[PDB]
C-alpha cells in the first residue's frame, strides 16, 4: 500500500517505516553487550565467522571515532559504514569550532537530529541503523548513549542489542541489586574485560571463542580495540577464576 | 512490460536487466541501416540514407567530428544531436589542452561516461542512438560499436540497421579478407557495397542513398557523394 | 483523463485543461464592444444587484492601461488583476523604454506572451481569463480591437463579444454590424452596443457600463443616466 | 466527475471552479461568526469566539481581531497557521509604503496587494493556496471609509455590511432588514448584538466570548483612533442595548 | 499515470506523438520549390466575416531572402519564430551575412530537439515539451533556392514541394505528378491556386487565401489581394476552358 | 481513493478540516500525560518520564528544558521531534530579539516565534511537521505570567490549567476538578502531583516524574553577584531529590 | 436518442408524436428487457416486433434506461452479462426490420456512452435530442393552458407571470400556478387577483432550491 | 507490491528489492576471479567472445587505479566503467592534498561513501555491478570487493558471476595446496585453471583469458598485464589439468 511507502504519519501513529528500522537491525544476528565500569568502559560485539576466504581482521562491527569514544552498530551494512563517516566528521568539526572534545551525549544527539533531517527529505533514505555510543566522559565518567535508528538515545546502567536483550537484561538488572551498583569492580581496566565477557557469557548461554568476539576498550585519552591475539589472552585469564 | 517492473530507468526487473534500454535499441533495428569495416592502414563505413517520400530527399546519416575520425547517426535523431556536439567539443578541448586530437579509445569512454550520467539519474530520456565511430591516431584505425545501454566493443567491422543480419553474415566469412587488403582503399569499399547489398531488401538501389567515407593513414575523413560513390556502384 | 497535465498534447490536439477554462468563461460576465471609424467603443456587465455593495468603493471592470488603450475582459478577476498588473508595468516599460505611448499591437503580443510564458513553465497555471485589448495606434486614427484566448492566441475582430450568451451576441454583430461600412457616428456605435447588452442584462441601467475612447487619448465614461438614455430609445422601437 | 484531481492547483477542474476553494468555505462557516460593519462615523467590529472552554483565559487572546496599523483593524476568520502568516506579511507590506511614500497606506491599495497573495500560491507553484476570510475596516481620504471581505479564491468585494462564518446566510438576512442607510455608530453597535445574539447558541451571549472593535472620527480633532474595549467594558454595553 | 504509463511500449515516444494529430489540426500550407523562385501560400480559416485577414497574419520573415510559414498552435510557435529571428541575426552579427537556409533551419531545429528543464551538456529554456509544423523556404549561394519543414520530433527533409496541414495527405499525391523540374515562375503560381482551392475548406477568395513568393531579387514579397485576385481570375479562366 | 495524508503541503483537504492533524495530535494522544497550573504568583508545569527499560538511566531524559530563565517549556511525543524544533527554535530567539534587543525575549515573542516554526513546516512540502505538543510557561515584565499551549497545527491559545498527551482529555478535568483560579501556586503543586499520580501508579518517585516550577527568582541560579539590576532566573528546575520532599509532604 | 427527466424530456416528447401519428402507444419498460434469465434477452425483444408486425398500427416507446444501456465489462457495477448478448439481438431485429416508418422504436436514457457501439449502428439512429434550456416564451404556451380554466385578474397578463422563471421547463409551471390557486382559497375566492399572484409566487420562487449559482466569484 | 517502484525505501525483508535485484544482475555477468598472495595480489577475469569479429588486447576490462592498484567487475559494462572512472578521479583528490598515493583501505572508504549513498539516493539509481580491487600499497597486500548493495570487507581471494560457485570451491582450496599460500607465479597459473572450471556453464561460447597482477618482487608495484610466455605457460598447464 501507499500508506506503508510514506515517511510522515500513518493512520494509527505508528510508522511502518520505522518499524522496518528496527527490523533490519536483528537481520545479522549479532549479540553485542555495552557496560560501564568504574573508571574504564568496556564493550564486547559479537564477531561472526566466515569462511577463509574473508579477512577476520578486516570484518568489525566496531568503528573508531576518535581516542576515548568507540561505536558499534548492529544493523544493515551499508548504512553503518556510512554512519560511522558522519560520526568522525562532526567529531572533527567540533574539535575546531568550539574546540572541544564531542561527549557520546552530544554525540548521539547530532545523529539523532541527522536522523530527522533524512526524513524530511524525499530522495533520502533515513538511516536504519542503531549507533551505540561509549566513551570515558571527563565528569560523568563511563556513559552509553545508544541511538535508535529513530533517533532515540538515552543512558544506560547495561544494555545490549538482539534477540536475548530481554534475557541480558533481566540477568544483569538482578546482579546490580545485589551490589547496589552500576559499575563493575576490579577499576584495573585489565579485569574489567573479564568480568564483561563473563556476564556476557552467562546471559547468552553460549560460550565464544577468540574469532567470535570483538573486544572493544575504552579508557582514559586512549582507546584500542583488542586483536585476536588479546582476545585470546583474556579467554585464558576467565577461564581461570 | 506495462507498468510493473522496468517501468522506469531507475526500476530494476527480477532478472536485473532493464528493458527500458532494450526499447531505445527498437528504434535502431527500423532506422537507417548502414555497414563499416577497417583495415590497419583504412577504415570504410556504408550508410544507408533515407527519406519520407520520392519528393523526400536523402539525409547524409554520416556526420562529421574530427578530420581523422567519422561516424554515422542510426537512431533518434534528437539524441544524435547532442552526443554528436559532445564529441565536436571533446575533440576541440583535447587540441586546446592537450593539443591531440581525441584518441578512439578515449572517445569512448568519454561517449560511455555521458550517456551513463542520464541513466542512473531519475528522469530524462536516455540516449537511443547507435553510433559506429571510425577513426586514425597513433594507434591505428579502429571502430566503436556504441549500444542505447552504453557498452563499446572493438570490431573489426559491424553494421546495424534494418536487416544487419545480412552484412554480419557476409563479414564472418570474408573476415580473413579485407584484414588482408593494406595500401588499396577501392577494394575495401568494393566489400562494403557487396555487404549492404545483402542486406538491403532492394527498396531503393540508386546512388544517392548510398554514402560512402572513408579514412586512412594518407586521405583524411571525406564524405562522398553523387558521381563519387557512383564509380563503385 | 488530460485535464491532470497541460504539455500533454492528448490525442484530440487540444489540451482538456484549456477547454475545462473556457467553460469558466461561458459563465463569465458579458463583454460586448464594437469599433466604428473615428472611435472604439468597449461595453461591459458588472452586476448592480448584489445587496450591500458601494458603488463608489467597487473598481471598475474596464483597466486603464495607456492614456489611449484602455482594457476590458471577461472571467475570474483574481486572475485578471496579475494580467492587468503585468501589462501596467510593461505598459510604462514601453514609455521607458521606446518613448512611444503603448501600442495596441504590442501589448496584445505580450500579453499573449504572458499568457504562453506561464503556460510553458512547469508548475504554473495559465490565466483561463480572455481579455479584449482595444485603442487607437501610435499617430493613427485606425482602431484596433484585439483578444486574447486561453489557448495562447490571439486575433483580431471589428465586434466580439465573451462571456455568458456569447453565441447568442455573436449572431447580433454579424447580422447587424457591417465591416464594410463601420458606424460613423459616435451615437449609433454605442446606441447599438447597448442593444447587444439588454440580451443579458434584461433591462437593467447599473449592470451595463461602457467607456468610449476617442482619438487624442480620451477616455470618457458614461453615466448611469447616460446609458439609460440609450435604453428607453432602444426601448421606443419595440413598443412600437 | 468520476476521477478528480485535488492535487495541484494548476490543475483545472472540469465544472471550472477549484474543487479546494469550495470546501475552504466550509472551515470557514467551522469558525465563529464574524460580521463588519461599515458606519459613517467608523466602522463597527463585533464577533464571536469558537472556544467555548473555561479554562481558556479569553480576555488575555484574541484569535479574529488583530491591528494593521493605526488607521486599519482586521479581523481574520480561517487556520491559524496562515493567518499569522499572512497578518505579519500584510504589517511587512503596509509598513514598506511608510518607507517610501512616507504616507500610510490606503484600504484599497493594500486590500488589492494582499489578494494576489493568494492567488500567487494558485497561479505559480505547487504550494498551498490559504484559505482566510478577513475583515478589511479603514479609512483614507480617498473613498473614505471602506469595507471589504476576502474570500478564498484570492479576490475582494464592496460590502457595506456583511458576515461570515457559521450562519451566513442566517446573520446577513437579519442585517439587510435592520439596515440603515445612515448607520449611525450607536446603531452599529445594537445592530451588531442584536444579530449576533440569534446567531449565537449562548442566549446569554457572554462578554468573554466576544470581541468588540470600534472606529470613530468623532475622537479630539477629528482624528481616526481605534480602541479595542476590554472584556469588561464588553459587558457594560450588553446591558445599555437590553441584551442581559 | 493515464498516457504516460497504462500503455504497453513498443519503444516509441506518446509525448509527441499526441501533438501529431494537433498538426493537422493546424491550417492548410502549401509550397514548392523551383529554380525561378519558391511560391508559398497558406490558409486564413476565418469562421466568421468580422476576422480581421490582414491584421493576422500566418507567415512570418526570418530573412530578405528567406520565408516561412506556420501550421499548429501559435503558442508554441512565437518560441520558435523569436528564436528563429534571434539565430537570423545572431548569423548577421558575428559573420555579418546572410545564413543559408539549411544552415539557418538546422539552428532553428536545435530548439526543436531538445526539451526539459534539466540537463547537462546544452543549456535549456522552455519548461515543457511543445512542437509546431514550420515550413522554412528561401534562397542562398550556396544550394539555390531551398524549401525545408521544421518538425520538432525527427530531423528536417528537403523537400521540393511540400504540403502540411489538414490537406497535407492528399495534396502530396497531387505533387508526384503536377509537379516537374522545368515549372517556371508564372507556372508555379497557378499551380498552386489550383491545389489550394481544392484541399481548402471554403471558397477561394482573396480574404480567406494569402500567397508569397520568395526569389532573389525582390526577396520576401507578400502577393497584395489586389494582385492575389488577379491570379484567382485566371485559374477560373483556365478552369473554364478545360 | 482515501486521502493521501497531507498536511496541506501541496494539497488541501477535502474533508475541509486537515485528517492528519487528528493523525499528529495520535502522536500527541501517543504522548505522555503533561499538565500546567497558571496562578497568580507562579506557574507550575507537571509531567512523567518513561521507564522504558529497568537500566535506563533517568536523569539523561529531561522533558522540561530551558529556553530562557524566565520561560521554561515541557513537551509531550516522540524525543527526536523536539531537538530539532528547539535547536531551531533557540537560534530564532537569538537573531530576531536577543541579537537586536539584547535582552530575554518575552512571553508573547517567544512563544509565537515557536509555532511559526510549525507553520513553515505544514506550508513547505516534503517536510513533515513535528508532532510534539509543547506548553510553555514564562514571566515577563510585560504580560506577566503565562501559560500556552503549542499545537502542531500552528495555534497557541492561554490557559489556567491545561493537560497534554494520552490525559489531555481525561487530566484537563482532573485539573479543574481539584483546582480553581483563585489558587494559589503553592497549593496548586499539591494538585499537579495528585492528578499526575493517576497517570501511572508504578512509581511516583522523582525519578520517572519530572517537576518544574516557576516563580520567584532565585539568587544561586544566577551565578554571580554585584548588580542589582539583572533579574535571577525565575525558572527552578527540582532535583529529583527534592522531589521525593515533595511527595512526602503531599 | 432523447434526453431529460421523466415528466418533461423523456415523458411529454413521447406521448405527444403518438397523438398525431394516430399510432397505438406502446410502452416496454427498459429494465423488463433483462429478466435475469439467460434467453429472455432475445426472446422478448423479438415479441415487442411481432405485436407491432402485422398491421403495424402503434410505434414501440421505451423510457428510462439504467440498466440494459450499460452492461460495464463484466456481471458487477451495475452491468449484466445477459445485456452483452441482448443488444447483439436487438441489432439483428433493428435491421431486419423493414417498412416504411408506421412502427418507431424510441429510447432514452441518461448517457448513451455505455452503450454497444454494435447496437448504436450509425445511420439507423440519425436522431440525438439533446434537453435545453427553454426561454421565455415556452411560459406563455404552458400559462395559456391553464389560465383558459383558471380566471385571472386583468392587471396581470401572461407578461407578468412570466417575468420570474428560474430552470423550470414545463412542469413547474403548472405546479407554481397550482399554489397561486391554493392561496386564494385562504381568502375565500375562486378567481385570483393581483393581490394575490404576488403573494403567491413570492412562496414559490423563494425556500425552494438551497445551491445557489451567483457571480460573486468575482 | 510497490517497494521497488520507489528508489531507497524500506522492504518488509529489509532491504530493498531493487538493492536485491541489483545483486541478483551481477550473477548474469562474466566471471572474475582474485587471489590475494603474501607479496601482492592477482586478478583474472574471463570475457565472453561474442563473434570472430573480436580483436584481442581491446575489450580488456582491466581498470587501473594509480600505479599499484588493479581493477575488475563483473555486470552492466557502461555501469561498471563510470564506478572506475570516479575512483580515478577519488585516488587524484587525495593525491592533490596529500601528495601521496592512496593506500588500499583508503580507496574503499571513498568508493564505499559514493555508492552507498546513492542507494540512499532517489534520484541515484544504484550500481548494479560488482567490483574487485586490489594491489600493493604502503601497508601492503590488501584485497577489497565493493558489492552492489554497499558492503565490502577484506577478501583472501574474490569470486563472483554466473561461475561464482565452481570458483568458490577453487577458491577454498588455496589452503590445501600451500599453507602459506601460493607465491606470485604459481597464483598465475592458479587463477587460469579456475577460469577453465568456472566455463563449464559458458562452453557454448569461446573466451579470451586475461590475467593482471602487482605486486613488489617482480614488478616491484606496478600494475602490468601478463604476456609472453606467461600467458601461454597458465593456459597449457590449465588444459593438461582438465584432462
Amino acid at each position: 500500500g501507499y500508506d506503508r511507502h510514506i515517511t510522515i504519519f500513518s493512520p494509527e501513529g505508528r510508522l511502518y517505516q520505522v518499524e522496518y528500522a528496527f527490523k533490519a537491525t536483528n537481520q545479522t544476528n549479532i549479540n553485542s553487550l555495552a557496560v560501564r565500569g568504574k573508571d574504564c568502559t568496556v564493550v564486547i560485539s559479537q564477531k561472526k565467522v566466515p569462511d577463509k576466504l574473508l579477512d577476520p581482521t578486516t570484518v568489525s562491527y566496531i568503528f573508531c571515532i576518535s581516542r576515548t569514544i568507540g561505536m558499534v552498530v548492529n544493523g544493515p551494512i551499508p548504512d553503518a559504514r556510512n554512519a560511522a563517516l558522519r560520526a568522525k566528521a562532526e567529531a572533527a568539526e567540533f574539535r575546531y569550532k568550539y574546540g572541544y572534545d564531542m561527549p557520546c551525549d552530544v554525540l548521539a544527539k547530532r545523529m539523532a537530529n541527522l536522523s530527522q533531517i533524512y526524513t524530511q527529505r524525499a530522495y533520502m533514505r533515513p538511516l536504519g541503523v542503531i549507533l551505540t555510543f561509549v566513551s570515558v566522559d571527563e565528569e560523568l565518567g563511563p556513559s552509553i548513549y545508544k541511538t535508535d535508528p529513530a533517533g532515540y538515545y538515552v543512558g544506560y546502567k547495561a544494555t545490549a542489542t538482539g534477540p536475548k536483550q530481554q534475557e541480558i537484561t533481566t540477568n544483569l538488572e538482578n546482579h546490580f541489586k545485589k551490589s547496589k551498583i552500576d559499575h563493575i569492580n576490579e577499576e584495573s581496566w585489565e579485569k574489567v574485560v573479564e568480568f564483561a565477557i563473563t556476564h556476557m557469557i552467562d546471559a547468552l548461554g553460549t560460550e565464544f571463542s577468540k574469532n567470535d568476539l570483538e573486544v572493544g576498550v575504552a579508557t582514559k585519552d586512549k582507546f584500542f580495540t583488542l586483536s585476536a591475539e588479546n582476545i585470546e589472552e583474556r579467554l585464558v585469564a576467565i577461564a581461570e577464576q | 512490460f506495462r507498468n510493473n517492473y522496468d517501468g522506469d530507468t531507475v526500476t530494476f526487473s527480477p532478472t536485473g536487466r532493464l528493458f527500458q534500454v532494450e526499447y531505445a535499441l527498437e528504434a535502431i533495428k527500423q532506422g537507417s541501416v548502414t555497414v563499416g569495416l577497417r583495415s590497419n592502414t583504412h577504415a570504410v563505413l556504408v550508410a544507408l540514407k533515407r527519406n519520407a517520400d520520392e519528393l523526400s530527399s536523402y539525409q547524409k546519416k554520416i556526420i562529421k567530428c574530427d578530420e581523422h575520425m567519422g561516424l554515422s547517426l542510426a537512431g533518434l535523431a534528437p539524441d544524435a544531436r547532442v552526443l554528436s556536439n559532445y564529441l565536436r567539443q571533446q575533440c576541440n578541448y583535447s587540441s586546446l589542452v592537450f593539443n591531440r586530437k581525441l584518441a578512439v579509445e578515449r572517445a569512448g569512454h568519454l561517449l560511455c561516461d555521458k550517456a551513463q550520467k542520464n541513466t542512473q539519474s531519475y528522469g530524462g530520456r536516455p540516449y537511443g542512438v547507435g553510433l559506429l565511430i571510425i577513426g586514425y591516431d597513433k594507434s591505428g584505425a579502429h571502430l566503436l560499436e556504441f549500444q542505447p545501454s552504453g557498452n563499446v566493443t572493438e570490431l573489426y567491422g559491424t553494421a546495424i540497421g534494418a536487416r544487419s543480419q545480412g552484412a554480419k553474415t557476409y563479414l564472418e566469412r570474408t573476415l580473413d579478407t579485407f584484414i588482408k587488403i593494406d595500401g588499396n582503399p577501392d577494394e575495401l569499399i568494393k566489400a562494403g557495397v557487396e555487404a549492404i547489398s545483402q542486406s538491403l531488401r532492394d527498396e531503393s538501389l540508386t546512388v544517392d542513398n548510398l554514402s560512402i567515407a572513408i579514412v586512412g593513414k594518407d586521405t583524411p575523413f571525406t564524405i562522398y557523394d553523387g558521381e563519387a560513390v557512383a564509380k563503385y556502384i | 483523463g488530460y485535464d491532470r497535465a497541460l504539455s500533454i498534447f492528448s490525442p484530440d490536439g487540444h489540451i482538456f485543461q484549456v477547454e475545462y477554462a473556457l467553460e469558466a468563461v461561458k459563465r463569465g460576465t458579458c463583454a460586448v464592444g464594437v469599433k466604428g471609424k473615428n472611435c472604439v467603443v468597449l461595453g461591459c456587465e458588472r452586476r448592480s444587484t448584489l445587496k450591500l455593495q458601494d458603488t463608489r468603493i467597487t473598481p471598475s471592470k474596464v483597466s486603464k492601461i495607456d492614456s489611449h488603450v484602455v482594457l476590458s475582459f471577461s472571467g475570474l478577476n483574481a486572475d485578471s488583476r496579475i494580467l492587468i498588473e503585468k501589462a501596467r508595468v510593461e505598459a510604462q516599460s514601453h514609455r521607458l523604454t521606446l518613448e512611444d505611448p503603448v501600442t495596441v499591437e504590442y501589448l496584445t503580443r505580450y500579453v499573449a506572451g504572458v499568457q504562453q510564458r506561464y503556460t510553458q513553465s512547469g508548475g504554473v497555471r495559465p490565466f483561463g481569463v480572455s481579455t479584449l485589448i482595444a485603442g487607437f495606434d501610435p499617430r493613427d486614427d485606425e482602431p484596433k480591437l484585439y483578444q486574447t484566448e486561453p489557448s495562447g492566441i490571439y486575433s483580431s475582430w471589428s465586434a466580439q463579444t465573451i462571456g455568458r450568451n456569447s453565441k447568442t451576441v455573436r449572431e447580433f454583430l454579424e447580422k447587424n454590424y457591417d465591416r464594410k461600412e463601420p458606424p460613423a457616428t459616435v451615437e449609433e456605435c454605442v446606441k447599438l452596443t447597448v442593444r447587444s447588452l439588454l440580451e443579458v442584462v434584461q433591462t437593467g441601467a447599473k449592470n451595463i457600463e461602457i467607456t468610449v475612447v476617442k482619438p487624442d487619448s480620451d477616455i470618457v465614461a458614461l453615466s448611469s443616466e447616460e446609458i439609460n438614455q440609450y435604453v428607453t430609445q432602444i426601448e421606443q422601437e419595440k413598443q412600437e | 466527475g468520476s476521477r478528480r484531481y485535488d492535487s495541484r492547483t494548476t490543475i483545472f477542474s472540469p465544472e471550472g471552479r477549484l474543487y479546494q476553494v469550495e470546501y475552504a468555505l466550509e472551515s470557514i462557516s467551522h469558525a465563529g461568526t464574524a460580521i463588519g460593519i461599515m458606519a459613517s462615523d467608523g466602522i463597527v467590529l463585533a464577533a464571536e469566539r469558537k472556544v467555548t472552554s473555561t479554562l481558556l483565559e479569553q480576555d488575555t487572546s484574541t484569535e479574529k481581531l488583530y491591528k494593521l496599523n493605526d488607521k486599519i483593524a482586521v479581523a481574520v476568520a480561517g487556520l491559524t497557521a496562515d493567518a499569522e502568516i499572512l497578518i505579519n506579511t500584510a504589517r511587512i507590506h503596509a509598513q514598506n509604503y511608510l518607507k517610501t511614500y512616507n504616507e500610510d497606506i490606503p484600504v484599497e491599495i493594500l486590500v488589492r496587494r494582499l489578494s494576489d497573495i493568494k492567488q500567487g500560491y494558485t497561479q505559480h507553484g505547487g504550494l498551498r493556496p490559504f484559505g482566510v476570510s478577513f475583515i478589511y475596516a479603514g479609512y483614507d481620504d480617498r473613498y473614505g471609509y471602506q469595507l471589504y471581505t476576502s474570500n478564498p479564491s484570492g479576490n475582494y468585494t464592496g460590502w457595506k455590511a456583511i458576515s461570515v462564518g457559521a450562519n451566513t446566510s442566517a446573520a446577513q438576512t437579519l442585517l439587510q432588514m435592520d439596515y440603515k442607510d445612515d448607520m449611525k455608530v450607536d446603531d452599529a453597535i445594537e445592530l451588531a448584538l442584536k444579530t449576533l445574539s440569534k446567531t449565537t447558541d449562548s442566549s446569554a451571549l457572554t462578554y468573554d466570548r466576544l470581541e468588540f472593535a470600534t472606529i470613530r472620527k468623532g475622537a479630539n480633532d477629528g482624528e481616526v483612533y481605534q480602541k479595542i474595549f476590554k472584556p469588561q467594558e464588553i459587558k457594560d454595553i450588553l446591558v445599555k442595548t437590553g441584551i442581559t | 499515470d493515464r498516457g504516460v504509463s497504462t500503455f504497453s511500449p513498443e519503444g516509441r515516444l506518446f509525448q509527441v506523438e499526441y501533438s501529431l494529430e494537433a498538426i493537422k489540426l493546424g491550417s492548410t500550407a502549401i509550397g514548392i520549390a523551383t529554380k525561378e523562385g519558391v511560391v508559398l501560400g497558406v490558409e486564413k480559416r476565418a469562421t466568421s466575416p468580422l476576422l480581421e485577414s490582414d491584421s493576422i497574419e500566418k507567415i512570418v520573415e526570418i530573412d530578405r531572402h528567406i520565408g516561412c510559414a506556420m501550421s499548429g498552435l501559435t503558442a508554441d510557435a512565437r518560441s520558435m519564430i523569436e528564436h528563429a529571428r534571434t539565430a537570423a541575426v545572431t548569423h548577421n552579427l558575428y559573420y555579418d551575412e546572410d545564413i543559408n537556409v539549411e544552415s539557418l533551419t538546422q539552428s532553428v531545429c536545435d530548439l526543436a530537439l531538445r526539451f526539459g528543464e534539466g540537463a547537462s551538456g546544452e543549456e535549456r529554456l522552455m519548461s515543457r515539451p511543445f512542437g509546431v509544423a514550420l515550413l522554412i523556404a528561401g534562397h542562398d549561394a550556396d544550394d539555390g533556392y531551398q524549401l525545408f519543414h521544421a518538425e520538432p520530433s525527427g530531423t528536417f527533409y528537403r523537400y521540393n514541394a511540400k504540403a502540411i496541414g489538414s490537406g497535407s495527405e492528399g495534396a502530396q499525391a497531387e505533387l508526384l505528378n503536377e509537379w516537374h523540374s522545368s515549372l517556371t515562375l508564372k507556372e508555379a503560381e497557378l499551380l498552386v491556386l489550383k491545389i489550394l482551392k481544392q484541399v481548402m475548406e471554403e471558397k477561394l477568395d482573396e480574404n480567406n487565401a494569402q500567397l508569397s513568393c520568395i526569389t532573389k531579387q525582390d526577396g520576401f514579397k507578400i502577393y497584395d489581394n489586389e494582385k492575389t485576385a488577379e491570379l484567382i481570375k485566371e485559374l477560373k479562366e483556365k478552369e473554364a476552358a478545360e | 481513493m482515501t486521502d493521501r495524508y497531507s498536511f496541506s503541503l501541496t494539497t488541501f483537504s477535502p474533508s475541509g478540516k486537515l485528517g492528519q492533524i487528528d493523525y499528529a495530535l495520535t502522536a500527541v494522544k501517543q504522548g505522555v500525560t503533561s499538565l500546567g497550573i497558571k496562578a497568580t504568583n507562579g506557574v507550575v508545569i507537571a509531567t512523567e518520564k518513561k521507564s522504558s527499560s529497568p537500566l535506563a538511566m533517568s536523569e539523561t531524559l529531561s522533558k522540561v528544558s530551558l529556553l530562557t530563565p524566565d520561560i521554561g517549556a515541557v513537551y509531550s511525543g516522540m524525543g527526536p521531534d523536539y531537538r530539532v524544533l528547539v535547536d531551531k527554535s533557540r537560534k530564532v530567539a537569538h537573531t530576531s530579539y536577543k541579537r537586536i534587543y539584547g535582552e530575554y525575549p518575552p512571553t508573547k515573542l517567544l512563544v509565537s516565534e515557536v509555532a511559526k516554526i510549525m507553520q513553515e513546516a505544514t506550508q513547505s512540502g516534503g517536510v513533515r511537521p513535528f508532532g510534539v505538543s509543547l506548553l510553555i510557561a514564562g514571566h515577563d515584565e510585560f504580560n506577566g505570567f503565562s501559560l500556552y499551549q503549542v499545537d502542531p497545527s500552528g495555534s497557541y491559545f492561554p490557559w489556567k490549567a491545561t493537560a497534554i498527551g494520552k490525559g489531555s482529555v481525561a487530566a484537563k478535568t482532573f485539573l479543574e476538578k481539584r483546582w480553581n483560579d483563585e489558587l494559589e501556586l503553592e497549593d496548586a503543586i499539591h494538585i499537579a502531583l495528585l492528578t499526575l499520580k493517576e497517570s501511572v501508579e508504578g512509581e511516583f518517585n522523582g525519578d520517572t516524574i519530572e517537576l518544574a516550577i516557576i516563580g520567584d527568582e532565585n539568587p544561586d541560579l544566577l551565578g554571580y553577584t554585584g548588580i542589582p539590576t539583572d533579574k535571577g532566573p525565575r525558572f527552578r528546575k527540582l532535583t529529583s531529590q527534592e522531589i521525593n520532599d515533595r511527595l512526602e509532604a503531599l | 436518442i432523447l434526453y431529460g427527466a421523466p415528466g418533461t424530456g423523456k415523458t411529454l416528447l413521447a406521448k405527444a408524436v403518438a397523438n398525431q401519428t394516430s399510432a397505438t402507444f406502446l410502452r416496454i419498460v427498459g429494465s423488463e428487457l433483462i429478466q435475469k434469465y439467460l434467453g429472455d434477452g432475445p426472446r422478448l425483444c423479438r415479441q415487442i416486433f411481432k405485436v407491432a408486425g402485422e398491421n403495424a398500427p402503434s410505434i414501440v416507446f421505451i423510457d428510462e434506461i439504467d440498466a440494459i444501456g450499460t452492461k460495464r465489462y463484466d456481471s458487477n457495477s451495475g452491468g449484466e452479462r445477459e445485456i452483452q448478448r441482448t443488444m447483439l439481438e436487438l441489432l439483428n431485429q433493428l435491421d431486419g426490420f423493414d417498412d416504411r416508418g408506421d412502427v418507431k422504436v424510441i429510447m432514452a436514457t441518461n448517457k448513451i456512452e455505455t452503450l454497444d457501439p454494435a447496437l448504436i449502428r450509425p445511420g439507423r439512429i440519425d436522431r440525438k435530442i439533446l434537453f435545453e434550456n427553454p426561454d421565455l416564451s415556452t411560459k406563455k404556451k404552458i400559462l395559456g393552458i391553464h389560465t383558459s380554466k383558471m380566471n385571472l385578474s386583468e392587471d396581470v397578463n401572461l407578461e407578468t407571470l412570466v417575468t420570474t422563471k428560474d430552470d423550470l421547463s414545463g412542469a413547474d409551471i403548472q405546479a407554481m400556478c397550482t399554489e397561486a390557486g391554493l392561496l386564494a382559497l385562504r381568502e375565500r375566492r375562486m378567481q385570483v387577483t393581483a393581490e394575490d399572484f404576488k403573494q403567491a409566487k413570492e412562496r414559490v420562487m423563494k425556500n425552494k432550491v438551497e445551491e445557489n449559482l451567483e457571480g460573486l466569484y468575482l | 507490491t510497490g517497494y521497488d517502484l520507489s528508489n531507497s525505501v524500506f522492504s518488509p525483508d529489509g532491504r530493498n528489492f531493487q538493492v536485491e535485484y541489483a545483486v541478483k544482475a551481477v550473477e548474469n555477468g562474466t566471471t572474475s576471479i582474485g587471489i590475494k598472495c603474501n607479496d601482492g595480489v592477482v586478478f583474472a577475469v574471463e570475457k565472453l567472445i561474442t563473434s570472430k569479429l573480436l580483436v584481442p588486447q581491446k575489450n580488456v576490462k582491466i581498470q587501473v587505479v594509480d600505479r599499484h592498484i588493479g581493477c575488475v567487475y563483473s555486470g552492466l559494462i557502461p555501469d561498471g566503467r563510470h564506478l572506475v572512472n570516479r575512483g580515478r578521479e577519488e585516488a587524484a583528490s587525495f593525491k592533490k592534498l596529500y601528495k601521496t598515493p592512496i593506500p588500499i583501505p583508503a580507496f574503499a572508504d571513498r568508493l564505499g561513501q559514493y555508492v552507498q549513498a546513492h542507494t540512499l539516493y532517489n534520484s541515484v539509481r544504484p550500481f548494479g555491478v560488482s567490483t574487485i580491487f586490489g594491489g600493493v600499497d604502503k601497508n601492503g597486500a590488501h584485497l577489497y570487493m565493493l558489492e552492489p548493495s554497499g558492503s565490502y570487507w577484506g577478501y583472501k581471494g574474490a569470486a563472483t558471476g554466473k561461475g561464482r560457485q565452481s570458483a568458490k570451491a577453487e577458491l577454498e582450496k588455496l589452503v590445501d595446496h600451500h599453507p602459506e599460500g601460493l607465491s606470485a607465479r604459481e597464483a598465475v597459473k592458479q587463477a587460469a585453471k579456475i577460469i577453465y572450471l568456472a566455463h563449464e556453464d559458458n562452453k557454448e561460447k569461446d573466451f579470451e583469458l586475461e590475467i593482471s597482477w602487482c605486486s613488489l618482487s617482480e614488478t616491484n608495484g606496478l600494475h602490468k598485464f601478463v604476456k609472453g610466455d606467461l600467458l601461454q605457460e597458465a593456459i597449457d598447464f590449465a588444459q593438461k589439468e582438465i584432462n
